[PDB]
């Protein structure tokens, strides 16, 4: 059949690098006719019941099944209704409306963890991903002696940055792997990915 | 920084389990006093040695913050012990079976909860707590007194635990 | 006629402190016309429900009832568990996506016991205790008050303690009668707000 | 216990920071692009160009149990929202950087207003834009930028302390 069906798994992430809300969806059945997807939206208030100012439609590029709303069109720190509409020569379909505040779906990148510049000790230092430095963050640091049995040891609720952080109790292997990830403190947000593994050597 | 080897969600749930159980033991102690006018554990003090009511220590808690494998380990052994003592009371009696069963399930799960957390973070000792030596409680009275005593010890154990946990919750 | 089962949706669970059991309800979709059966299945897990722990006894649904209850004796409170519902029809089977919760994270709260106090102009004294079955839970409350008037506007007080012996609220000069209500929520952990308590209509002083 | 919901105060603190980072970006650009690096050197022009200082009449708690402090925070943000608009972009090299700062200030002002309405704390007399200083020449727009950025910055440093207190995370 050819009627476009209601799209799904619609998600949006606020990209601080490009300062734009990026939304991606699942079209489904590969129709054999000239179809088109338009990311539609309007400013609203919490719970998205107040049909506010219409935000310019974002027409998806030809192959790509995603569109980006430039920040010049968003009102940060206020809710908005977003949905995608499929227009085909034989019908239309819409996705259920999503209700978010772009700042609640900010895509974070891992913090800058480094060995700083005592027996069985290590000194660390970390600063957050600069574009998000304005965000109060909380981080987890995970460490393990690099051995055949991958057992992760955690430190929770660490600050977004530390000039020098002395970690000790590291004598179970000559070298340890360390990673750190962060998340927005006290407000909605997703964890960042774990930073690339740091392989450091504990002072002998 | 306010770092800690324990997640905060976990610590807050522990504090809530402590209160829930503290409220369960209070109900049990109320019942025993209402039903059998056995109201002052102090009066029964000497029967603890006589019956062999074990004691659960907490020696490893006011002296550590980012290294707490021993502290959780004890909290668990203790809760594990009282889980056994309450079981030994064989329900005390029909009137008390319900009240005590609530108390014992709540204590068992709190102990279980603590174990599984220790496993997840990689702390669980290879040695599972060799279940403590379990008391006799040979008569109705022994079960009734034993109950008042066990409840009294559980209570003291949880007051200390509450302080230890409350502290960890803010590092 | 006859059609095979549709994968159930809008599966939710709430922990009832009154009955001390986790109650789950779902949406079965299109009628099938066939004697169909639903079974709430679950297993204890860990956060993120990746860990495949112990099997919790299946909970089978009474006919036409679109919900099942898991008794406390079967739950391990304060640990996550995976829950899903399964539809078995003479022409097929379907399952809902797996839900991951800790029974205690979805406790259904009832409003606090707010009452006026049997004791300068424009004052009121209040007292509140939380809903008894949930007294072991640290809660935070919001109180809302408004003068009884022409489209009165709600005035709020946030981050109030779970209980107060006497709480003085003053400067209430807009009318002879004010309405007050209070609702609570679990503090620092997952939970839904309770409903607002039934309106108290109290007369301030003077 | 407060008259304000913690989530609001926490978002306020984040907008202040976001905005303080936007102004730094601006001041960096002006210093990089036109070697205009020390606002102290332009101090005297706050007079010639008529650039006001947004007032924050010690707002810990006034005749208003918060109704007012927010009122001031909003008036200030509202003012800088205007001053930044008067700079008519400064120049093509800076338009982007300034537009970001301007939008972020506008929204923060909006956000505060709407919260005030939700709580019934909104001032009774809605703000009418004041006499906006004109930035005639390119230089006036460039120096004006450095100045407004510098005032906004001092305004946000105080606001952060005020809000950080109301919160106590
Ligand atoms: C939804 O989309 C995300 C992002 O593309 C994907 O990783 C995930 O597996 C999808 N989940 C479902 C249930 O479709
Ligand atoms: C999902 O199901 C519950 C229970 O029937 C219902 O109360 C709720 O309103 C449903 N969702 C929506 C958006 O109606």
């Amino acid at each position: 059949g050819y009627p476009p069906a209601s799209p799904s798994n619609l998600s949006c992430l606020m990209h601080l690098t490009t300062n734009s809300l990026v939304c991606q969806w699942e079209p489904g059945p590969e129709t054999h006719l000239p179809t088109s997807f338009i990311l539609k939206s309007f400013r609203s208030r919490a719970d998205c019941q107040y049909q506010g100012d219409t935000i310019p439609d974002c027409v998806a590029k030809k192959r790509q099944n995603n569109c980006s709303i430039p920040r010049k069109n968003l009102l940060l720190y206020q809710y908005m209704a977003i949905w995608v509409q499929a227009e085909n020569m034989l019908g239309s379909s819409e996705s259920p409306k999503l209700c978010l505040d772009p700042m609640d779906v900010v895509k974070l990148e891992p913090p800058m963890l480094q060995a700083l510049d005592q027996p069985g000790c290590l000194w660390l230092s970390w600063k957050p991903w600069k574009p998000s430095e304005y965000m109060e963050q909380e981080c987890e640091l995970r460490y393990q002696p690099q051995l055949k049995g991958a057992n992760w040891t955690l430190v929770f609720h660490l600050p977004s940055s530390k000039d020098q952080f002395e970690l000790c109790g590291l004598h179970q292997a000559p070298v340890y792997t360390l990673q750190m990830r962060c998340i927005r403190s006290s407000l909605p947000g997703f964890w960042s990915p774990w930073s690339p593994g740091l392989q450091l050597r504990p002072t002998m | 920084g306010p770092a800690s080897s324990l997640p905060q969600s976990f610590l807050l749930k522990c504090l809530e389990q402590v209160r829930k159980i503290q409220g369960d033991g209070a109900a049990l102690q109320e019942k025993l006093c209402a039903t059998y006018k056995l109201c002052h554990p102090e009066e029964l003090v000497l029967l603890g040695h006589s019956l062999g009511i074990p004691w659960a220590p907490l020696s490893s808690c006011p002296s550590q913050a980012l290294q707490l494998a021993g502290c959780l380990s004890q909290l668990h052994s203790g809760l594990f012990l009282y889980q056994g003592l309450l079981q030994a009371l064989e329900g005390i009696s029909p009137e008390l079976g319900p009240t005590l069963d609530t108390l014992q399930l709540d204590v068992a799960d709190f102990a279980t909860t603590i174990w599984q957390q220790m496993e997840e973070l990689g702390m669980a000792p290879a040695l599972q707590p060799t279940q403590g030596a379990m008391p006799a409680f040979a008569s109705a009275f022994q079960r009734r007194a034993g109950g008042v005593l066990v409840a009294s010890h559980l209570q003291s154990f949880l007051e200390v635990s509450y302080r230890v946990l409350r502290h960890l919750a803010q590092p």
